[PDB]
RNA sequence: GCAGAGGUUCUAGCUACACCCUCUAUAAAAAACUAAGGACCACACGA
DNA sequence: CTCTGAATCTCTTCCTCGTGTGGTCAGGACG
DNA sequence: CGTCCGAAGAGATTCAGAG
């Protein structure tokens, strides 16, 4: 076939070489693959799993149980019994899946949470069922996405899978303290629809005894889901030394927000469920629940919030339609003004007043201005146009439009992704990156011209090729990051080093990109921080900066905090726990031993697929 | 007027733009190309002819022996397409080639020959393509995709930027030939023109001029402008021309004819040039310091001694000036150097170049080409002449010469294939001009530089390779051959040419295994335009530029249908209207625009000449006079969209569907959904599995009929007539009298292909679409093939779809499917499996196929017959036994675990010599019976047709109705008929029938021998048994279901119908999609498709309501007319009064299942039209209705969107994907999972997953699954014994892969060991 | 049940990952049972 | 005249897993 | 029955400018 024939060095180097093909990562037994299914009824500690897959993977366990119970005298007869799929075999199978975790594994395991443990729930079917919450952690779709399942065999393997790899044990991503099992796409939309208000809705005004009465009114259908009604709640706070005190008050709210109150655990305050509850609000809610209640209450609350979000999104019927995306009435006049302006610029260029470069710049600027104007008109038509009364004359409220609810909530969408539907799609660039002079004025609700779609597919092909190259580049970067690492583990607990890095909020000419509260959180200081009062030990030398310490830092108005950096650690062949800081996945100091080089490499390399490829000084505020 | 099948169900077609050009035959790119290759071309251009003529000199060395091609003719194929597919043999035509061998006398080259030997020799075995434009190679329907590669010619690239890491732009020119050696002329960063031939070491390109028999004086005369210097008494008066002063600096004080024009420090203004031209100055005095900066042009010697005073091309100094002045060189030639534009580049190379003679140049070229050995002058000359001046070892096609002359701005179009001195110097001059600034570099991605190599061109190239390979052997043999001692058949053998052609057609970088699962898949895979391939850029070597779409792709290559992944934009498909030029370039239909009128004349335009004219947009309104109603029309002049006046416009797009391909045109509302979603929808349409009962899409594009007819899936009617007899396996068409030939017309018989195994294990089922007596016109559809309904491409099956979240079962992209869908078998697809059993030769005796299998039960053997082969029609299950084969001392073929189904047929092939078993005899007997029955059926049918032909003629001029019934129908030549042309016609029919009767038994015997002869098989096999299993895979949770708009999802739960959201009418929605996928992934077309499908089903429901109750046909007619009019004017314009008033009932019954609506690609239904269509029925104009919860029973607030959108079912079923494994056979390296596939395997716990476990505190599960679960043999055995014992304890051991690595590193010669 | 052979079945069955009994040079009263091989290159497709 | 920096040339990859196919040293006759 | 014949960067390697 006229091809270079593999040598004694072609099988020790390269992707197909023995190292990276058979030693670094090797194929394994007790493994199966199938497409994945949502199955919302599951809890994140468990996953669905087909009967055939549990029968094939756990064949040695079934044989052992059959021998122990004497159903089959020999392995050979037991193997025949497994082939016959006799009913007794299924009952035996249910015994070996009671507390036997399996490692769900998606193919592009970018980061640590790519593979997680689950208690398999035997389902009839052929598709693995993956809990909806962990899909964001897996970055897994339901569009033919397949993930392998591995069966831990030894007591050590199953036990450590249960203790570490369980989705219950993976709530905070290793990259950052923010939760990773946050309500992502549909449950967040259901919660957002739940926590809103009409200025005039059915059953608005009457006082409610509690969340139970709110559920009674909503289910009976005599009160709207989101109507501004005063309710009485027993809000629990742990301001005492771990004891939870009860505060009862009549907080003005809606029925929908009162529904969620029975879901949240006792410790959480009511101020967290009294907003519109978008994606960011739910993320902050889950983070506060994790930092206050702990882990198990957070898991139970996440499961319950997923259940209610799905149920009330189904009850919402948040559809999508042509009338749901509105064309601004001022879009036509904005387009006319832009055409007049470009005609004037072209006429000026024809005379010779403006040459090609300045004409191109002027046309680009005026088209961008028209695009911004039409985007603002679209937002006004999509969130302000809604007119609804209050049993009076006239009032204006935030819109309940389907697309506005599905975009503003952060459920799925963004500013450009909503602009490309009703407003002007905008100036679309050529392959080389230089902007087409004339934009794609027509939006997706209306039709597109053939040239407009040609520019659109120019951009789309550019993006697809960019993604295809970028995923490979990010994989190479992740490999390099992992391999410069993997010799760095937390070998000690402390070093007594006063060295470190002075953590300061970063300013790049603009506002505060990252406050010091979110920049030093979870790290152990190197020297005592002091407030404006000098010789004040506000925070001692070697205390981890958890949420309470960081909150104290903000109210004391600290500026720069010296912190123990892993670079400054003098430990040999590893680093000490204090010089590293919080695990970023558990609310405590890093365990003595845990590999942080690979964690860091995966955290850095995971967003590689999400990256891209290509006077005077004025004071801002008083000070 | 409308075709009769169109009258059955006429598609409501939108689109205000009237079509001018009908859609071309989509398979033209393959059929026309091959028809050019296998055709006998008397002109000897483009075909097996050129290939024979190009390689038929056969000149013996001092032997006076010559062989020449005279004619050739492809033989009739040995086996038909169906026969070759079932046998596994290629569909090939024996290549009967006629050759003439002539021998001349010794030492008499001009004398006549002494003997002439003409005979037909079989050389080669060329496969043929079927009527569907697809080859059959080894029982597999394999298609060759056309390759889009950089055309031969000259291209001046830049490689701007990165080179030299200084911002200095380089320029290079590549002489890329069709076949031969590349020739690149590059620039050194110091502005030295180098040559780089075949990407070898860079060489001073002036050496090629010396290699072309050119000296320094000639080189400088060609590439530089001579400046004449005259020695005069007034300090060497200098001759200057006005043109050379443009753009110059103040070199000196220009004073001529006693007048000052330009002084020191004064720029030469064009006014100064004009005034000196008016003065007409020719001689201008120059200081002696200026000549120091000039360079001499030609050599000079003194007239006294002749010694070399000064050679050519070196700087001039004061001593050189004194020497030339004292010698008396009155005329001095100097080069014109202008650092602004006309800079010196050849001179610098000549300074670098140390070669001064042609022989030295040839020696250096030989050294840089073939180093390590001492070159020879004769050897170097032979190498150079065979490298550039020889046709056999170097050639540019006519397209290459055309591109060469286009880039060089020559006048002639054609020319010699090989290059010449003029070509090289012209290329160098153009490269120099590009460096200067005049002219522009070209774009590689331009479709004017990337031609298309079709299947015919590739086959011709491989045939030329085979001919030259056999020509070398013929020349070698003829050197020692003897005259009149051999037949002109021994020197040429079919073996090497046949091997080359078969290797190209079977195993190639481009011989794609056709994905024959959809008519759309077939039609878009035969039109696929791949950049990858032989003589083409590879995926890794492909740049970002090539993958990414060019502005010239408009109308030539679809910018929406490309495969995402490793090769995005490299395998782009060809647009619907584009056709390949005669030179391989891509043309595009374009309506000529007259003074102001858009004329109907269609002018195909290539990519190079598209820029010269200005192209109007298809979506430009016209006033029926060709006048744009639109004083400024958007246009595409130079690839830039820009408004133009009507009078400026030179051309207009042929239609609105031009840019998109057939795969992307079928998506309705393509102008609405995003380009990425459109890409994914077009890609997924190519992989939809045919449903059991395919049905027309309620909303479509109108090209489904065109795609179905153009593709070979359906049985189109070659001749019109009436359906005399229709059957599920055959259709008989009685040709009309005005559509049949006078002789050998008869009637048409169509044998529809029944359930047949396809390339992707799907059923190619053809069901009749007509009944008895139904009139059929020419070119009409008769059999609904796979994924076809009423002649319309029906890929999936449309159904009610409600866009609303449902308890998370459609969480992010998953699809929820009702129990009603599964119940009515909407997505049950028949899958045909090919389980083939082979009985190879074995040591210590062969193996038998009998039913005697040891250690098995009688229940398993019950299905098998007495001879050990499964009974046809038996319903076997997973793990069952099909054919009993026992090896000599239990290797019987068994059904794979999990898969089930019923056997449809069992074909057995047995080699001649070994006696066939009982089942083989029974199958052969049944095959003979079926062949005889079919032959007798066609006998009786054609005899009835011919008698009807005779009886119709015999109604006048000697008609005897009673006499005909008296004598038997066998004999009619004794009848008395008038001696006229009718009698001659009857005599001709009688003679033809007699010859047919003589040939009937001959062809029956031929068929009997075909079914009796032992089929050719692989060496060392006894007999091969193929068992075809038909699997009916129903829709299941996990099956990948996807619409046409890029919305893809796995079915999560088969929700019972009682739980489905039902409207006020009570009809439950069949599928509950997720609205959240619409805004982010802007597939807004599916919402338009959903609303239009809702309107279509509303019309269908109104028709059903007025049809279930007995209503007058007038109401149906008026409602149908109202539906087809629909307000805004459309091209459809169908009138219901012209119908027969009883086919209106048939039309209404065909519209009961829903109104068929066509939405063209870019001028489809507007929002107003859809709103009016909803208003036509009882459905609300908003498009979304209130739905009540299936379980709770109370209506959802915020009424949800429902409609009948056409969503497919992809062949990525969950049944295929299940791969669970505990223990199995292991690999070479002892990695147990054995590369998991059909072979029972475990999934690769790759390096990323190992890192993921490392990030966790995992050291026991990782260790177990990288050691005791994968390759530790002792570890694996101990772990298995422990788990079956019940103690899940790991005996670690060591991976055997590490021992393999140690042995491999040791084998290199590097001791790697372990310390104890 | 660890080195071999025999037994009622079905050529052969001694733990071969492997299923019952006997003993250290001898073959049968006895039902559930049996088999331990298998690479690379290209294409297309999915995520 | 011997190193300095700089151009030139050569090496070394350039994601990560699946699922369908198809093609692959090819000794060959003689003691 | 067997037996002998693009691309992107890094580093080594020339290779060169200046006293
Ligand atoms: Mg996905």
């Amino acid at each position: 076939n006229k091809r270079p024939l593999k040598s004694l060095a072609d099988m020790i180097k390269g992707k197909q070489g023995r190292f990276r093909q058979n030693l670094l990562g090797k194929r394994v037994d007790y493994s199966g693959r199938s497409v994945i299914t949502v199955g919302p009824y599951l809890r994140l500690h468990q996953c669905g799993l087909p009967k055939k897959m549990a029968l094939e993977l756990f064949k040695p366990f079934i044989y052992g149980k059959l021998e122990l119970r004497g159903l089959a005298t020999t392995i050979k007869a037991a193997k025949k019994m497994v082939e016959r799929e006799e009913a007794v075999v299924w009952d035996i199978l249910d015994e070996v899946i009671r507390e036997h975790p399996v490692l769900l594994n998606r193919a592009p395991t970018l980061h640590r949470l790519g593979i997680q443990a689950f208690e398999p729930v035997l389902i009839e079917g052929k598709a693995i069922q993956l809990h909806p919450l962990v899909c964001a952690a897996y970055n897994a779709d339901f569009d033919g996405d397949q993930m392998a399942v591995h069966v831990p065999l030894t007591l050590e393997a199953q036990l450590e899978a249960r203790a570490l790899m369980m989705s219950t044990n993976n709530i905070l991503s290793p990259a950052n303290g923010e939760p990773i099992i946050v309500p992502s796409q549909d449950v967040v939309l259901g919660l957002y629809y739940m926590t809103r208000d009409c200025v005039n809705a059915k059953g608005e005004g009457m006082v409610l005894t509690g969340p139970k009465e709110a559920e009674r009114l909503y289910r009976s259908g005599l009160a709207s889901l989101h109507a501004r009604v005063k309710v009485r709640i027993t809000e629990y706070e742990k301001d005492a030394n771990g004891e939870l005190v009860a505060k009862t008050s009549l907080k003005d709210t809606t029925v929908g927000r009162a529904i969620l109150w029975m879901i949240v655990p006792k410790g959480l305050p009511y101020s967290i469920v009294n907003q519109a509850l978008g994606k960011k609000a739910i993320s902050k809610m889950l983070n506060t629940c994790y930092r206050i209640l702990g882990l198990k209450p957070t898991v139970i609350f996440a499961d319950q919030i997923m259940y209610t979000g799905f149920a009330y999104a189904a009850r919402s019927g948040a559809s999508v339609g042509i009338d749901d995306m509105v064309i601004p009435e001022k879009k036509h006049e904005i387009i006319s003004e832009a055409e007049a302006e470009v005609a004037e610029i072209q006429e000026q260029f024809q005379s010779g007043l403006v040459t090609a470069g300045e004409r191109y710049n002027k046309v680009i600027d005026i088209w961008a201005a028209a695009n911004d104007r039409v985007s603002k008109a679209m937002m006004d038509n999509l969130q302000t146009e809604t007119v609804i009364n209050r049993d009076g004359q006239e009032e204006k409220q935030v819109s309940f439009n389907s697309i506005y609810m599905m975009a503003d909530s952060g459920a799925r969408g963004s500013a450009a992704q909503i602009r490309q539907l009703a407003g002007m799609r905008g100036l679309m660039a050529k392959p080389d990156g230089s902007i087409i002079e004339t934009p794609i004025t027509a939006n997706f609700r209306e039709g597109l011209n053939v040239l407009q779609y040609f520019i659109s597919t120019h951009g789309a092909r550019k993006g697809l090729a960019d993604t295809a190259l970028k995923t490979a580049n990010s994989g190479y970067l992740t490999r390099r990051l992992v391999d410069v690492a993997q010799d760095l583990v937390v070998t000690e607990d402390d070093c007594g080093t006063h060295e470190g890095i002075m953590m300061t909020p970063v300013i790049e000419g603009g506002d505060v990109k990252e406050p010091l509260r979110d920049r030093v959180l979870g790290r152990v200081t190197a020297e005592d921080v002091l407030k404006p009062g000098t010789a004040d030990i506000l925070v001692p030398r070697n205390t981890l900066l958890h949420e309470q310490w960081c909150d104290l830092l903000e109210e004391n108005s600290v500026d720069a905090v010296k912190v123990r950096s892993v670079v400054s650690c003098d430990t040999d062949f590893g680093v000490c726990a204090h010089c590293y800081g919080r695990d970023l996945a558990r609310g405590h100091i890093i365990n003595k031993g845990e590999a942080i080089g690979v964690i860091a490499a995966q955290s850095i390399g995971e967003p590689g697929t999400q990256l891209t490829m290509r006077s005077s000084i004025q004071v801002k505020n008083k000070g | 007027v409308y075709s009769y099948t169109e009258k059955k169900r006429i598609r409501k077609d939108f689109g205000k733009r009237p079509q001018v050009l009908d859609v071309p035959y989509l398979l033209s790119i393959q059929l026309d190309s091959f028809q050019k290759f296998i055709e006998q071309d008397p002109e000897g251009q483009y075909g097996l002819e050129a290939a024979f003529r190009s390689v038929f000199p056969i000149q013996s060395y001092s032997g006076n022996s010559e062989l020449q091609y005279v004619s050739y003719r492809l033989g009739e194929p040995v086996f038909d397409v169906q026969e070759c597919q079932i046998r596994g043999v290629t569909y090939s035509a024996p290549l009967r080639v006629k050759l003439r061998l002539v021998i001349y006398e010794r030492e008499a080259p001009e004398g006549t020959v002494k003997d002439i030997k003409e005979q037909e020799v079989y050389m080669g075995e060329i496969p043929l393509m079927t009527d569907n434009g697809t080859f059959v190679i080894n029982g597999t329907e394999r298609v060759i995709v056309s390759q889009l590669h950089r055309s031969p010619g000259v291209f001046f690239d830049s490689d701007k930027g990165k080179t030299h890491s200084s911002g200095k732009v380089l320029y290079n020119a590549r002489i890329i030939p069709y076949r031969g050696s590349w020739l690149d002329f590059e620039f050194d960063p110091k502005d030295n023109l180098f040559v780089r031939i075949d990407r070898r070491r860079k060489l001073p390109a002036t050496i090629i001029l010396r290699a072309l028999n050119y000296t320094t004086e000639q080189i400088l005369d060609l590439f530089f402008e001579k400046v004449i210097f005259e020695i005069r008494d007034n300090k060497l008066q200098m001759e200057l021309v006005p043109e050379r002063l443009r753009g110059e600096t103040a070199s000196f004080d220009i004073e001529a004819n006693g007048k000052v024009y330009v002084e020191k420090g004064r720029r030469i203004t064009a006014r100064h040039i004009r005034q000196l031209e008016k003065d007409d100055v020719k001689l201008i005095e120059v200081p002696v310091e200026y000549i120091a900066g000039k360079v001499v042009a030609k050599d000079y010697i003194d007239e006294s001694t002749g010694e070399l005073i000064c050679a050519a091309n070196m700087e001039l100094s004061l001593d050189l000036l004194a020497k030339l002045s004292q010698s008396g060189h009155k005329r001095i030639e100097t080069l014109f150097t202008n650092d602004l534009d006309h800079g010196p580049y050849i001179s610098e190379t000549l300074r670098v170049d140390p070669t001064n003679d042609r022989l030295s140049a040839l020696v250096e070229i030989y050294r840089m080409m073939r180093p390590g050995e001492p070159p020879t002058r004769e050897a170097a000359e032979s190498l150079f002449e065979n490298l550039f001046f020889s046709e056999d070892r170097y050639d540019l096609s006519a397209v290459g010469r055309m591109k060469f002359n286009r880039s060089l701005l020559r006048e002639e179009i054609e020319g010699s294939g090989i290059l010449s001195k003029d070509d090289i110097i012209d290329v160098m001059k153009k490269l120099i001009d590009i460096r200067n600034g005049k002219g522009e570099v070209d774009d590689i991605d331009h479709l004017g530089n990337r031609r298309i190599r079709s299947v015919g061109e590739m086959a011709e190239n491989q045939f030329r390779v085979g001919l030259v390979r056999v020509e070398r052997a013929v020349k070698e043999r003829l050197s020692l051959g003897d005259l009149d001692t051999l037949m002109p058949q021994d020197m040429i053998n079919a073996k090497p040419i046949s091997a080359a052609v078969k290797e190209f057609f079977g195993s190639s970088q481009l011989s794609q295994f056709m994905d024959q699962n959809n008519p759309l898949s077939e039609i878009t895979h035969k039109r696929r335009i791949s950049a990858l391939g032989p003589g083409g850029l590879t995926r890794e070597r492909a740049g970002f530029e090539v993958r990414d779409v060019h502005p010239t792709h408009y109308g030539r290559v679809c910018p929406i249908e490309t495969p995402e992944g490793p090769n995005i934009g490299l395998i782009n498909s060809l647009s619907v209207y584009a056709q390949t030029n005669e030179y391989g370039f891509l043309e595009t239909p374009y309506r000529k625009v007259t003074d102001g009128v858009v004329t109907d004349e269609i002018h195909y335009l290539s990519a190079i000449e598209e820029g010269n004219y200005v192209i109007a947009q298809a979506n430009s309104n016209l006033d029926e006079e060709g006048h744009f109603v639109e004083d400024l029309v958007t246009c595409r002049s130079k690839g830039e969209s820009s408004l133009f006046s009507r009078d400026q416009v030179d051309y207009m797009d042929v239609s609105t569907q031009q840019v998109v391909s057939v795969g992307a045109s079928l998506i309705p509302f393509l102008e609405h959904d995003d380009a990425n979603r459109a890409l994914m929808g077009a890609n997924m349409q190519r992989q939809a599995v045919p449903t059991l009962r395919a049905d027309k899409p309620l909303v479509g594009t109108g090209m489904e009929r065109a795609v179905a007819v153009d593709s070979g899936v359906t049985a189109v009617a070659k001749r019109g007539g009436v359906v005399q007899y229709v059957d599920a396996s055959r259709i008989v068409i009685k040709v009309n009298e005005d559509e049949m030939y006078p002789g050998e017309a008869g009637i048409d018989i169509y044998n529809l292909t029944k359930y047949t195994r396809s390339n992707q294990n799907t059923c190619i089922n053809q069901m009749p679409c007509v009944s008895l007596g139904e009139p059929v016109e020419r070119g009409d559809v008769l059999a609904d093939g796979p994924s076809t309904d009423l002649g319309e491409l029906a890929l999936g099956q449309n159904m009610r779809v409600a866009f609303m979240p449902w308890n998370g079962y459609n969480f992010e992209d998953s699809i929820l499917v009702s129990e009603r869908v599964v119940q009515e078998d909407r997505f049950t697809t028949i899958h045909i499996q090919e389980l083939a059993c082979v009985s190879r030769d074995t040591k210590l005796g062969p193996e038998e196929i009998t039913a005697d299998i040891p250690n098995v039960g009688e229940a398993a053997l019950s299905k098998l017959d007495e001879s050990g082969i499964v009974y046809i029609g038996a319903e076997v299950t997973g793990g069952d036994i099909l054919v009993g084969k026992v090896t000599p001392k239990d290797s019987s073929l068994r059904v794979p675990n999990g898969v089930s189904g019923t056997v449809i047929d069992v074909q057995v092939f047995t080699r001649d010599g070994v006696e066939k078993d009982k089942r083989a005899l029974e199958i052969e007997e049944m095959q003979l019976k079926q062949a005889k029955k079919d032959l007798s059926e066609e006998l009786q049918i054609l005899e009835a047709g011919l008698f009807s032909r005779i009886r119709a003629v015999l109604v006048a001029g000697g008609v005897e109705a009673e006499k005909l019934d008296k004598l038997p129908r066998d004999r009619w030549l004794e009848l008395g008929l008038t001696d006229e042309e009718k009698q001659n016609q009857l005599e001709q029919l009688a003679e033809q029938y007699d010859e047919l009767k003589h040939e009937f038994e001959k062809k029956l015997e031929a068929k009997r021998r075909k079914i009796t002869q032992g089929d050719d098989l692989a060496p060392g096999v006894l007999k091969i048994v193929k068992v075809y299993l038909a699997v009916k895979r129903r829709i299941q949770p996990g099956d990948k279901m996807a619409g046409r708009h890029g919305n893809k999802g796995v079915i999560s739960k088969i929700n019972p119908i009682e739980d489905m959201p039902y409207d006020e009418n009570g009809t439950p929605v069949d599928i509950v999609l997720n609205p959240l996928g619409v805004p982010s992934r802007m597939n807004i077309g599916q919402i338009l498709e959903t609303h239009l499908g809702m309107a279509a089903k509303g019309i269908g429901d109104k028709i059903n309501a007025m049809l279930k109750q007995q209503q007058e046909v007038a109401k149906l007619r008026e409602f149908i007319q109202r539906a087809y009019d629909l307000g805004a004017d459309v091209r459809q314009k169908v009138d219901l009064s012209t119908f027969s008033d009883e086919e209106v009932m048939r039309l209404a019954e065909n519209l009961r299942k829903g109104m068929p609506i066509a939405t063209p690609v870019f001028d489809g239904a507007k929002e107003a039209e859809i709103k009016e269509l909803l208003k036509l029925g009882d459905l609300p104009t908003s498009g979304q209705i209130r739905l009540y919860d299936g379980r709770t029973g109370e209506q959802f607030e915020r009424p949800v969107t429902v409609g009948y959108m056409y969503m497919l079912k992809l062949n990525h079923l969950v049944d295929d994907k299940m791969h669970a494994r505990s223990t199995g056979s292991y690999s070479l390296v002892t990695q147990q999972p054995l590369g998991g596939k059909a072979q029972f395997g475990g999934q690769r716990f790759g390096e990323m997953e190992v890192w993921a476990l490392e990030a966790y505190g995992a050291a026991y599960t990782l260790q177990e699954m990288l050691t005791v679960k994968s390759d530790d043999v002792n570890g694996r055995t101990k772990m298995y014994k422990n788990i079956v014992d019940g103690n899940h304890q790991m005996e670690p051991g060591m991976p055997e892969s590490f021992n393999v690595l140690l042995k491999e590193i040791r084998s290199l010669g590097i001791n790697i060991e372990l310390e104890d």
